[PDB]
């Protein structure tokens, strides 16, 4: 009856402990798979949280009739975020009765998704007068769950957590969790700085950025420099190195044994992938 | 820690009555009050909840309950008009900022309105 | 809490020249020893910059906020105490605080209402041998609060240059800095400074005007010694210097004169002897003429669409329009229609052509 | 501009009748005929057509009918011959003209023929 | 009422409107007048119904 909005941002929404945790019975996204969570970045959630009758959670999920999607709270069909139930009887039992947790009974007509009606005046079923407080035909909209410790299946209290938000309407500031790998260096490998991509060699550079600066570009406007983002410092990047292939070879009916030029190739780049060696010369032409 | 809870009692019909609740703290001006009530023998039903600048009240409860808050000390007090019978019930009054957290249990103070 | 101080000297907003400052780091691209040109939202070079004081005179006016503000406080004894953004700045729509202290500074975001006359108050020598500071009116209550971080201070005749750029692009809000000291020279230094960024800020709202905010019973009082400049920023090619050390030594105004143009064309400072090709030159239109034939007749579209009798597939009717003038906004704003699609033409522009010959096939 | 169909009373099987669709118009012989036919209650079908050269039937009116053409008066009409109680529809008339698609639908005249 | 061609020699040239009412000859062997299970009407109605 009583859920509140609460309003998410300018943070990081990693689940290592919500998916990976047993607490939650029901980790259920109506759009997304409980892995993309963390691979996609999101905008502000309303998140809403509260106890319900455990016969009664599949009115949680939208589509639904009955007294609670009509008079305390609606989903839309098209929802996307995640819906979060489980088991609390020892967390939201009490000995004497949590009749706290309230579920309204009565309305003058079904509601719409994501609306807050706490105004309760004068309802009457029928088309007698109801004056005053009181009187015939004048029922209490406001009934309390029969939240006990003796509750069985389906009458416990279950928490239930919905990460409702929405996108495409406003700048997005909030993502998953960004990953980092061990820094490796001198070899040609596939870096990722910020998500910066493409393909090269690190190498400790002399070049002194300033500290707001994070690329360094030449006058191709190609990047070769980039600042460390965890440690700062600038690193060089320096294309792999590659270069034309040229087979050196006389006739084929003078003989059959060719050498090989690889051009603008320093030899020690040349047994990366004839790479066992066993004649090596590094001209000014190659390897 | 919990909600101090006052301003019950025992009283006939036609009484004035003045329930309070307190909450420490430093941000009351964005603070939430959810207000219930749980009768001896009987479920406890939601009374009043006067979020924001808002106030409302439920079947039994309207215009014989004028809910009202002290934004000078904190004080939150419900001025108690038509006493009747069926009413006698624990109030517990809750306190909690927008998101709904700061979850503090109130005791509940003993009213009983008497018979004629 | 908010006071209206209404004593101030009738002095209208005097004007000043802006020689060589204003001048930011664009990106955050480490380049060496090279010349680079980019075209964002600058200072002009040259260009004309407002002029404020702070004396009785108490120069405090709502000021646009149209695609970037430079602003400069050459301003000893700090009372500068922050700016104003938003565009309503009345507690319905988000709006953005930033003030300033000795060792504080507070970024504030919320849906604030502000008062006709926001300032910070600061008492004078309370028998404390220094003057304290209390007493704050720049808003009145806290409605919708998002944004609310807090920095480390940043605050270091007069003696200390306060360039600040406050540029908005998609909802990102960036604020660039430099301090450097000040010899005489009551105008802008005659010298180049380039203010490195300080901050970024997802606001992501819309800010179209905004205000400063100085430091301080209310009618008949004298404002402290201050002077702040506020110029306009549009979108102005340039072409900036690198040093070894990376810093912008100098730079160019690609529009500013033509020997300007021509170091913009070459991408260098210093230009041979010779002559150099440019830009183009035109001559702009200067008002848009419409010639029309003054026919009255609205065309039959009345019983054209909302005909009764329809035919059939095979008998589709064929109807022709002509010598008539046809309101196609009436069809297209009305969206009784599932389906209303042009193909060779767009339907918002329907309203501007005339057609040779129109054919109506109604089935 | 309009086309009236009148006719269909009350005969018996094996009878002839005699349904003319007499044409508001001027060209009726070039706007040539097409007869429809709809069950009291279910689908429709279509009966015949004088398109001027030649003519067509349908299956359950395969040749038994003499169709007519009353070109000197821009009016069309249908001879019923060999009549059964299982026709018991709504006979209809229709024309397009060839210029400027249009139709000039009508009525419908009663088919009700009885069986002993 | 509203009715349709469903049954033609070829697809019709663009704007072009046909309501020749003669049989389509449908079937591989030609059959003239009226219709079998084959030569079937060219045209056919919507049914429709609210
Ligand atoms: C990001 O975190 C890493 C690890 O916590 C920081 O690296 C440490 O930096 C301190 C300060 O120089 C060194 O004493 C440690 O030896 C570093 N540890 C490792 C594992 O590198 C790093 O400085 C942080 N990022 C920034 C910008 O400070
Ligand atoms: C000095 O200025 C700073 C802000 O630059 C003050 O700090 C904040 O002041 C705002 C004003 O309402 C408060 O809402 C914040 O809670 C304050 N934050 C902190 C961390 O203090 C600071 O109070 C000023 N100092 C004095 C002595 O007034
Ligand atoms: C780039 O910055 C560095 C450091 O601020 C400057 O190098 C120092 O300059 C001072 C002043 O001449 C010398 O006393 C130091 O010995 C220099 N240190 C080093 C390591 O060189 C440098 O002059 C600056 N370069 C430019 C072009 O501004
Ligand atoms: C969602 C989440 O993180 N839940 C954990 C819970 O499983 C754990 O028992 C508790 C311990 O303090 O901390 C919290
Ligand atoms: C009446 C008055 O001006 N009182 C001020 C007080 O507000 C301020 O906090 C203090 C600073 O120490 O100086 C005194
Ligand atoms: C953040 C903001 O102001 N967004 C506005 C949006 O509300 C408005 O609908 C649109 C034009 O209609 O322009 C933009
Ligand atoms: C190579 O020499 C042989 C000698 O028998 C000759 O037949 C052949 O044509 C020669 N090939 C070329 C390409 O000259
Ligand atoms: C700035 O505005 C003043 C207004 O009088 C004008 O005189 C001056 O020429 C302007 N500056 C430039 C560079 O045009
Ligand atoms: C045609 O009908 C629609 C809806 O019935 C109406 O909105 C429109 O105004 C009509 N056309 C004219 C020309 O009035």
């Amino acid at each position: 009856y009583a859920w509140n909005r609460k309003r998410i941002s300018n943070c990081v929404a990693d689940y290592s402990v919500l998916y990976n945790s047993a607490s939650f019975s029901t980790f259920k996204c109506y759009g997304v798979s409980p892995t993309k969570l963390n691979d996609l970045c999101f905008t502000n959630v309303y998140a809403d949280s509260f106890v319900i009758r455990g016969d009664e959670v599949r009115q949680i999920a939208p589509g639904q009739t009955g007294k609670i999607a009509d008079y305390n709270y609606k989903l839309p069909d098209d929802f996307t975020g995640c819906v979060i139930a489980w088991n609390s009887n020892n967390l939201d039992s009490k000995v004497g009765g949590n009749y706290n947790y309230l579920y309204r009974l009565f309305r003058k007509s079904n509601l719409k998704p994501f609306e807050r009606d706490i105004s309760t005046e004068i309802y009457q079923a029928g088309s007698t007068p109801c004056n005053g407080v009181e009187g015939f035909n004048c029922y209490f909209p406001l009934q309390s769950y029969g939240f006990q410790p003796t509750n069985g299946v389906g009458y416990q209290p279950y928490r239930v957590v919905v990460l409702s938000f929405e996108l495409l309407h406003a700048p997005a500031t909030v993502c998953g969790p960004k990953k980092s790998t061990n820094l490796v260096k001198n070899k040609c490998v596939n870096f990722n700085f910020n998500g910066l991509t493409g393909t090269g060699v690190l190498t400790e550079s002399n070049k002194k950025f300033l500290p707001f600066q994070q690329f360094g570009r030449d006058i191709a406007d190609t990047t070769d420099a980039v600042r460390d983002p965890q440690t700062l410092e600038i690193l060089d990047i320096t294309p792999c190195s590659f270069g034309g292939v040229s087979v050196i070879t006389p006739g084929t009916n003078t003989s059959n044994q060719v050498a090989v030029l690889y051009q603008g190739v320093n030899c020690t780049e040349v047994p990366v992938a004839y790479s066992t060696g066993s004649n090596v010369f590094q001209t000014r032409a190659g390897c | 820690v919990q909600l101090q809870e006052s301003g019950g009692g025992l009283v006939q019909a036609g009484g004035s009555l003045r329930l309070s609740c307190v909450a420490s703290g430093r941000t009351f001006s964005s603070l939430n009050i959810v207000w219930f009530r749980q009768a001896p023998g009987k479920e406890r039903k939601f009374v009043a909840a006067i979020n924001d600048r808002n106030t409302a009240y439920a079947e039994s409860v309207k215009g014989r309950f004028t809910i009202s808050r002290d934004n000078a000390k904190n004080t939150v007090h419900l001025q108690m008009n038509s006493l009747k019978p069926e009413d006698t019930a624990v109030y517990y009054c809750h306190s909690a900022d927008v998101n709904g957290g700061m979850d503090y249990w109130g005791k509940g103070t003993q009213v009983t309105v008497s018979s004629h | 809490q908010c006071v209206n101080l209404t004593t101030r000297t009738q002095l209208p907003p005097a004007y000043t020249n802006s020689f060589t400052r204003g001048v930011y780091y664009p990106d955050k691209v480490f380049r060496s020893s090279v010349l680079h040109s980019t075209q964002d939202l600058f200072l002009p070079f040259f260009s004309n910059v407002t002029w404020f004081h702070a004396i009785k005179r108490f120069d405090n006016p709502v000021l646009p906020f149209n695609d970037g503000v430079y602003f400069a406080s050459t301003e000893k004894s700090n009372i500068i105490r922050g700016w104003i953004f938003g565009t309503t700045l009345d507690s319905k729509t988000q709006s953005l605080l930033i003030v300033n202290n000795a060792t504080n500074v507070v970024i504030k975001v919320c849906e604030f209402q502000f008062c006709n006359d926001p300032f910070l108050g600061v008492y004078y020598h309370k028998n404390n041998k220094s003057w304290m500071e209390s007493e704050f009116r720049v808003y009145s209550s806290a409605n919708n609060c998002t944004f609310e971080y807090v920095s480390q201070p940043f605050l270091m005749n007069f003696k200390n240059l306060r360039e600040f750029v406050f540029k908005n692009i998609d909802g990102y809000f960036k604020i660039y800095s430099k301090h450097t000291p000040i010899n005489l020279v009551r105008d802008l230094p005659q010298g180049f400074s380039a203010l490195e960024p300080l901050v970024d800020l997802p606001i992501g709202i819309n800010i179209t005007r905004f205000q400063t905010l100085l430091a301080l019973s209310s009618s008949g009082w004298t404002a402290g010694a201050a002077a702040y400049y506020v110029g306009y920023l549009q979108p102005r090619t340039f072409l900036l210097k690198y040093n070894e050390n990376g810093t912008i030594t100098d730079a160019v105004d690609c529009a500013l004169d033509p020997l300007s143009e021509t170091k913009c064309t070459l991408k260098s400072f210093t230009v041979e002897k010779g002559i150099y090709q440019t830009s183009n030159f035109r001559v702009q239109p200067t008002e848009s003429i419409v010639r029309f034939p003054n026919i009255t007749n609205l065309c039959p579209f009345g019983e054209v669409f909302n005909a009764t009798r329809f035919a059939s597939v095979y008998a589709w009717n064929r109807k022709r329009i002509s010598n008539c003038v046809a309101d196609y906004s009436v069809l297209y704003n009305s969206a009784s229609f599932s389906t209303f699609k042009c193909y060779g033409v767009s339907p918002t522009k329907l309203n501007d052509l005339c057609f040779t010959n129109v054919y109506a096939d109604s089935f």
